């Protein structure tokens, strides 16, 4: 209950000083969010328009948006109606009430998935290991079947039932939906669902380093030039007779 | 090359502070094009295929 | 370097991705009958959708070419004579006019005073040009997106 | 006003004219580069790369 | 605030200086430089390092003792 | 005539940045004074562009910050620039104070004492600034620190509830902390101006602690170009953080919205408060905690009265040099302990480092200076 | 020795407020300089206590203001103190400028020109401050004024949409206007400090426009006690408004929340912008409107170059005295027209007063000064 | 707000209980109705802004908190608008 | 900035002054005061008032003409 285990470092295609995210892996991961988690896990901060030019085309993202009934605002009469989703709509929340998540899951609350690889220590490594490392409880410790067993979970008792098993839907790419490939793709997508700027910051970061590598010796040489008047100055003391 | 490249650069463009500023300004424009794109081209090689600009032809219409 | 940071701080004022995606909004072409006006928020400033009936279209094409401040026809101002899409703010200072119950064709501004017709061409009052009109394209006759 | 009207001042203006011309060029190219003013920048060969 | 000409009395001191355009910025950068940094490291390692090496030991032991305290071999 | 001297505005600029007589021999350790000014300006310019988009209510306090990083054009660049700039400001404050202590610069009584006021004010700013995102650490840091004011006899509970605007860190606390966070940096800048006024009276000290009047050089161009190079190095360190490691010096709990009913597993400050956070938990008493906590910074005001050496600087003082580095290592020990839980080895060595900090400043360093005098027959 | 003279901080206070040689004969018209400083401080102290409770989002922008006046302990007192203090600031700015014009004080080129910058900055502040309650007048005032920047050739539409953060006065506009409203008064205070720096160079002018060097008296206690009495009179006028007529100088539409689809019957500024609002609607052109609007204040910067008299003050100048009072009455005419609709008599006499304002400053007053010289054989 | 002004504490509690005010999240995840406490606002007849239009005339009845400060003349105007309700003069049809 | 002792050259001027504790604050407040205010009103009414009286007429007429413009006796 007190003792813990930390996740190892999986060699992500984006973790590395100048390494951009695998956009195909983000794309695959959106699908892994679309069927599996979205009916239990909220993503209140990401919209369909966010996906445009990243993992899907404009036409593709509009088509994915239309697939849900989003509650629109005041009509001409004074009541709330339902319409097909536009690009500007947020990802749909399964529970409108915070306590509605408790009674319709386990009693425990499933946290929002927008910002999760930045909200838990280890990042995507932890979420990958929590999914991947679902195992049977050791003797002496009774699991209690409202709380499943996971070693990576801080208290060793997690209310989440493992939703990562070989083949939960396929991809347009001829990719086998194995447990590891299912778990990697969500984690590579959740990186983007916490840090969209990722690719851009690595880009300007290279430009930062390449500029400083040109500017640092140059400003040094400017300072060294002006200071050479003092650095090579010679003193002589000539007191009277 | 008979008088140095630096010697002819001082004589023509670094003497007057006017042409010194002009050479910096004109040199800032031409540097921005060679750098922005040049550093973007380097960013292409370390992320070969990974970027949307490489994928683009997959989803067309 | 200085250009880039100065530009980035400048850009942090100009757009905001969530506001820029609300630039094009959807309205019903079946909700409104002939003559009536609808209230909907497009880009921030009110969008007016007027349906032009048979006893109104012929009146606009009759008023002469070199009469208004800037020479602009009624035939070139609309993609089709059946429907006219309008922006509900004046070209002078930007004020929402009281629709239908006007004088020279339907519209009148309660700010300073500007007389507009079925298309919205300035007849009386200190305004430089005609009423604002957006871009036009069609795919279905019952739904149009203001691009 | 009337005090600055004389042969010396005409000489003094003629002396600073190439300089004041070149500062105008610095200001212009400076403004053009800083705003990315497309109207002027469409004319220059290597900077041309912004194909719509 | 004081300005030059009002600072202090100095007598019989000649200062010879060179224009920055007559002299090189990095005279003997590595040849004179490398010996110098080693010299002033040597001059100070006995004053700077022994508190940090002491912290390192108090850090390395402390972390070790924290881990091996919760676990127990008998009941 | 030279207009730099005659003109009332330019006169100040000339006397402060151009013609100011500066010591020939001042270290890279003198650079942090200008770097702090860069950091205060950087914080004002990033802070304002954040304030153009930030919402001061508990509802969308967290959402506005998200809106900045996600939707606002280059908003993520400004946000991490501000968050890392605050840390940059703190690395500089510490080098600057340490330099002042090592080189005996504190003997400039007013300059230094205004600097103590300057340190407290930047601390008060950063503390209030952290509450603004309204994350788990933002709220729980606030509740764990404000609640200390309860321990003051008689005045206590009334003070906390006056700072709180109620009975806990709530709606009102987030709003007023923004107001105070907006005004404070300007009051800092004005005090930083008075700081420099007092410095120019004597001019700068130097690594030897001997007067530099015999070898003064003009601030321009020597310290103009040296401050440019130094600022280019501070931008390197700041932009290394913002553009490669934006989450390194920050706490992950701040990425989940505030929850007054759920306390996090660990309650830790950003690195710059960890040393002082350690001192607080080290002493079991409530009031003794805050009184040791205030004395943790307020001690710097006593340092001039605890100068015992015949020499100004530590340059020629080996006994004092060792006891100085002991202070830096001891503070690094307190930093380490601050970011660790309150269990077995950490409670003891935590309070061990805590008693050492105060013994080193109050008793140990004033003794070394006396012995060093005896050794020189002084 | 007297520590008022020697001590670096107290030295400034002594040279500015205590031992400063001041003219024996300066009118109650010299009081507004100190009163403006009181007003700037009053606005900072009331403004901050409002910022401790105010919300910067379109949702509860109006509700927070309500929360202040209704729920916040004496919040109503602070709110009307701030709103009336802004008007008080404007009555003072106007007396001060008028005094400067009448008495020839503008011949202090830098002092005056810094004051022109000071006027624009207080104007820009109040304009942005009014948007904050997010009432009908707050929004509709904002839309009617910002939209003027569209009339600038080529740059136009791009500028408005950059200041707007979108395509109208929206969510973002309310937020950034608060940020800019928070920073500006501090930038004002710093410019007000530089204003005084330039004033102390020459000292004060006096009602005669002749030098007062032969009859200078120390600022303390004569102008200390005269500024105390003057401030007691400004508190009387401010507290008459706040505590008997809090809604007198304000517009009722600001008591209903903002509605971008519904334009109010009248669109009128607070009294302090009415004169300039009149000038704008008087000229039918879009660009000519803004160019006459900028020239409405920017003209004060030309006034020193349009001084033609051999004497400084208007004290001995009857032709100029009449043409001065004509300017005050003409501005009162423009004030009246600003708060009136654009129908029959008001369009003509509005633009009549508008052309007179510019003719009176640019042509009429510089002619009277020349004639007055001829009459004295000068 | 009424407490110690026009009613006692006991009186204002009794007036508050007379309405069904929609309270927040319960233990299950649904919104229930309870008797009103003192801290509750005065109950709004229309939860939607356009619901006031269809259930009155098409025209919107404005909020009554801030009305003698939101219309020129103040309370005199509201008194006169109520008091001075009269029959239309000839030439002008009222439209019912 | 200038201070006392550096302002200007003044010669042969005697100033006799009294302590504020020896003299009354309001010597002849109404007896000397009232005549004085009337005197300086009279000295300025011809320069201050005729623009305001002119505004008053342009205000009184303008307001009158605004009301009697919308109404009409014939159709
Ligand atoms: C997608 C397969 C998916 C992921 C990934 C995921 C992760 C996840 C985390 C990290 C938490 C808890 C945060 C923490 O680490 O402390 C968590 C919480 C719960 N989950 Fe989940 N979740 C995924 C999807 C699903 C699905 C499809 C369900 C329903 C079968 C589900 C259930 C829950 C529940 C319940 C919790 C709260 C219990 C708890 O951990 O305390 N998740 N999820
Ligand atoms: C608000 C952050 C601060 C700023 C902007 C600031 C500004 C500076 C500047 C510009 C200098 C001159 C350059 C230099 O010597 O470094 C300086 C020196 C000095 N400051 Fe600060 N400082 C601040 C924090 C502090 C603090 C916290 C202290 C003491 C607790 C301090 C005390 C001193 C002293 C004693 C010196 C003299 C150093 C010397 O020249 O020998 N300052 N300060
Ligand atoms: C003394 C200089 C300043 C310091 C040390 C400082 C410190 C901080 C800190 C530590 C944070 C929280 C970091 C984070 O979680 O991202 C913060 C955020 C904030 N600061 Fe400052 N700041 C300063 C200047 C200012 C100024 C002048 C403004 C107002 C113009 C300001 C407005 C903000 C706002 C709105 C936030 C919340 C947004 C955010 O968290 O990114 N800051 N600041
Ligand atoms: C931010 C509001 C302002 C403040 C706080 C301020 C401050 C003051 C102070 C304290 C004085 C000295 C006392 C006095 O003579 O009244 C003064 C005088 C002066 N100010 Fe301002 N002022 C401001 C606005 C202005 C403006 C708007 C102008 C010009 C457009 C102006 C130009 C002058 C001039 C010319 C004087 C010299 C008067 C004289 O002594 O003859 N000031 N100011
Ligand atoms: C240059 C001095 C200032 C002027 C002329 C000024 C002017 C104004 C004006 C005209 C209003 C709207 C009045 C109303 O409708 O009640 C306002 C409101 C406001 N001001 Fe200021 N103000 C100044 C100083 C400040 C400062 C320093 C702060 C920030 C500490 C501030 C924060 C506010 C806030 C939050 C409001 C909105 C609340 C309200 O309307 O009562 N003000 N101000
Ligand atoms: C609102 O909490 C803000 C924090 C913060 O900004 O940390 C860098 C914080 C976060 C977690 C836990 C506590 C926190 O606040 C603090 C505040 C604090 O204040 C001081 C700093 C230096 C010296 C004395 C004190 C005090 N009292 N000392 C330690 N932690
Ligand atoms: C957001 O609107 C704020 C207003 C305000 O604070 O009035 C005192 C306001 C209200 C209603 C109508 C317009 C309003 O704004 C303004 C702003 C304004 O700005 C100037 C003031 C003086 C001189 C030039 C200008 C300009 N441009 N001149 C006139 N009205
Ligand atoms: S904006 Fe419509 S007439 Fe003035």
């Amino acid at each position: 209950s007190d003792l813990e285990l930390h996740p190892p470092s999986y060699p992500w295609s984006h973790r590395g000083l100048l390494s951009s995210l695998d956009h195909t892996s983000i794309r695959r991961g959106f699908q892994v969010y679309k069927q599996v988690c979205s009916s239990c896990h909220s993503m209140d901060y990401v919209a369909y328009r966010h996906l445009v030019g990243v993992c899907y085309t404009e036409d593709e993202a509009k088509a994915l948006a239309e697939e849900v009934e989003v509650q629109d605002g005041p009509n001409e009469d004074g009541e709330m109606f339902m319409r097909p989703g536009k690009l500007s709509d947020y990802f749909p929340k399964p529970y409108p009430n915070p306590e509605a998540a408790r009674a319709a899951n386990n009693g425990a609350l499933p946290p929002d998935l927008s910002y999760i690889v930045r909200a838990r220590h280890g990042g995507e490594d932890y979420v990958f290991s929590l999914l991947t490392g679902y195992c049977e409880p050791p003797t002496g410790v009774s699991l209690r079947e409202g709380l499943y067993f996971n070693p990576y979970f801080p208290g060793q008792a997690i209310g989440m039932a493992p939703p990562i098993y070989n083949e939960v839907l396929e991809f347009d790419d001829g990719t086998p939906a194995t447990m590891s490939q299912v778990a990697k793709d969500v984690c590579t997508f959740l990186r983007w669902a916490a840090e969209p700027e990722h690719d851009h910051r690595k880009r300007m970061g290279l430009k930062m380093l390449l500029m400083m590598g040109l500017l640092l010796p140059l400003v040094y040489a400017m300072k060294r030039h002006k200071w050479s008047v003092l650095k090579s100055r010679k003193l002589a003391y000539r007191p009277p007779k | 090359v008979a008088p140095t490249l630096t010697a002819r650069l001082y004589s023509l463009l670094f003497r007057r502070t006017s042409t010194f500023a002009l050479t910096i300004v004109v040199g800032a424009l031409f540097f921005e094009r060679a750098f922005d794109q040049g550093a973007d081209a380097i960013y292409e090689h370390i992320n070969e295929g990974k970027l949307w600009k490489h994928i683009k032809h997959k989803y067309e219409n | 370097a200085a250009k880039n940071v100065v530009s980035q701080f400048v850009s942090s004022m100009s757009a905001s991705a969530d506001v820029l995606a609300m630039s094009k909004i959807e309205i019903k072409l079946s909700d409104i009958p002939e003559g009536k006006n609808m209230a909907f928020k497009w880009r921030g400033k009110p969008l007016f959708v007027r349906h032009r009936t048979k006893k109104e279209i012929d009146q606009e094409a009759a008023v002469e070419v070199s009469q208004l401040r800037d020479p602009q026809h009624d035939l070139e101002r609309v993609k089709k004579p059946e429907w006219v899409i309008l922006i509900g703010v004046c070209t002078h200072l930007g004020c929402v006019p009281i629709a239908n119950a006007g004088d020279f064709g339907g519209y009148y501004c309660p700010c300073h005073g500007s007389h507009y017709d079925a298309s919205g061409r300035i007849r009386k009052g200190p305004a430089p040009l005609n009423l604002e009109v957006p871009s036009y394209e069609f795919t279905s006759d019952d739904m149009v997106i203001v691009g | 006003l009337t005090r600055f009207l004389g042969p010396r001042y005409r000489q003094l203006a003629r002396n600073w004219v190439p300089t004041a011309q070149l500062w105008g060029a610095v200001g212009a190219v400076g403004l053009v580069w800083a705003t990315d003013s497309r109207l002027i920048l469409d004319w220059v060969p290597y900077i041309n790369g912004k194909f719509k | 605030g004081r300005q030059f000409g009002h600072l202090t009395r100095v007598r019989h001191v000649i200062t010879y200086s060179l224009s920055p355009f007559e002299q090189r910025a990095f005279p003997h950068y590595f040849s004179k430089g490398i010996p110098n940094v080693l010299r002033r490291t040597r001059a100070c390692i006995l004053r700077v390092a022994p508190p940090f090496v002491a912290f390192y030991l108090v850090y390395t032991w402390g972390t070790q003792e924290f881990e091996k305290s919760k676990r127990k071999n008998p009941a | 005539t030279n207009i730099r001297k005659s003109h009332p505005l330019m006169k100040i600029v000339n006397n402060a940045f151009i013609d100011l007589p500066a010591p020939s021999n001042i270290s890279s350790w003198w650079n942090f004074g200008s770097l702090l000014g860069i950091c205060l300006i950087l914080q004002i310019l990033t802070g304002l562009f954040l304030a153009m988009h930030y919402t001061s209510d508990t509802t969308t306090a967290f959402s506005s910050v998200t809106h900045i990083c996600r939707d606002v054009n280059y908003g993520w660049i400004i946000r991490y620039m501000h968050a890392n700039g605050a840390s940059m400001f703190f690395i500089c404050l510490y080098m600057h104070v340490g330099r002042g202590l090592y080189y005996g610069s504190y003997t400039f009584l007013e300059t230094w004492n205004i600097g103590v006021i300057l340190l407290l004010t930047v601390m008060a700013t950063a503390f209030m600034g952290y509450v603004l995102p309204w994350g788990q650490m933002s709220f729980w840091g606030a509740t764990v620190i404000t609640n200390l004011l309860s321990a003051i006899p008689y005045i206590g509970t009334n003070l906390v509830e006056w700072i709180w605007g109620g009975f806990s860190v709530d709606k009102a606390t987030l709003t007023r902390f923004f107001a105070f966070h907006f005004i404070l940096p300007f009051i800092i800048m004005a005090i930083a101006m008075v700081h420099l006024l007092f410095l120019h009276e004597t001019g700068s000290n130097n690594p030897t602690g001997i007067s530099s009047d015999v070898d003064k050089i003009p601030f321009h161009p020597y310290y103009t170009i040296k401050d440019i190079l130094g600022a280019l190095l501070l931008i390197l360190a700041l932009m290394l953080l913002v553009l490669f490691a934006p989450d390194l010096l920050g706490d992950p709990d701040n990425y989940t919205p505030a929850n007054p009913l759920n306390t996090p597993p660990h309650i830790k400050p950003e690195w710059y408060f960890l040393f002082a956070y350690a001192i607080l938990r080290s002493i079991p008493n409530k009031l003794g905690g805050v009184l040791a906590l205030a004395f943790s910074i307020l001690i710097l005001a006593l340092i001039p009265l605890l100068h015992t050496s015949k020499q100004r600087s530590m340059m020629f003082r080996p006994l004092s040099q060792c006891l100085f580095w002991a202070l830096v290592a001891d503070l690094l020990t307190l930093t380490w302990i601050g970011g660790q839980p309150v269990e077995h080895p950490y409670i003891t060595i935590g309070q061990l480092a805590s008693v050492l900090y105060f013994l080193l400043i109050l008793v140990l360093m004033p003794t070394a200076g006396t012995i060093e005098n005896k050794l020189l027959k002084w």
